[PDB]
């Protein structure tokens, strides 16, 4: 999961 | 029952990648689907263009606010998905790319  | 163009209820993470990387789709192509991870949560899947990998799909967990609401980052919450999608469509504001067109099928 990519995050900000 | 009449979902949004970007809402793919039962689409898995793997097919989300497969569908978004398919022709007809481009940079900023995305969709929201049920999360593979948590109870009643949803995930955002977005196609992004980079230098080394070229076309790739990035997945974000969309968190639930207790008693209603959604956010990807704690510094900005939304009362609903429509608000969240409209927000990231007009500004990446931390995301890999701006949300453009929903995944086309």
């Amino acid at each position: 999961f990519e995050e900000i | 029952l009449e979902p949004e163009p970007w809402f793919f209820k039962n689409l898995s993470r793997k097919d989300a990648e497969r569908q978004l990387l398919a022709p007809g789709n481009t940079h900023g192509s995305f969709l929201i689907r049920e999360s593979e991870s948590t109870a009643g949560s949803f995930s955002l899947s977005v196609r992004d263009f980079d230098q080394n990998q070229g076309e790739v799909v990035k997945h974000y967990k969309i968190r639930n606010l207790d008693n209603g609401g959604f956010y990807i980052s704690p510094r900005i919450t939304f009362p609903g998905l429509h608000e969240l999608v409209r927000h990231y469509t007009n500004a990446s504001d931390g995301l890999c790319t701006r949300l453009s067109r929903p995944c086309q099928t």
